[PDB]
């Protein structure tokens, strides 16, 4: 898919009125300023980027 | 490419 990049990590999530997630991408090989917030279908080839995420929200760093 | 974990960017 000419749009789908590589995640490096997701770093921040927030939920729309409609109670659905958006999440805060850091794209592998660019900087922080070229992060984005992605609706959540744009991770549907991205399960171990969102697990990883709920991970991380336990621990410390 | 490090991993197969990718996602749809918005432009």
């Amino acid at each position: 898919a000419s749009q789908e990049f590589e995640v490096e990590a997701i770093v921040d999530k927030r939920q729309d009125k409609n109670g659905n997630t958006q999440y805060l991408v850091r794209w592998k090989g660019y900087d922080k300023q070229d992060d984005t917030w992605e609706p959540e279908q744009h991770l549907m080839n991205c399960e171990k980027c969102v697990h990883d995420f709920n991970r991380r929200q336990t621990e410390k760093q | 490419a490090r991993t197969k974990q990718t996602a749809r960017k918005s432009t």
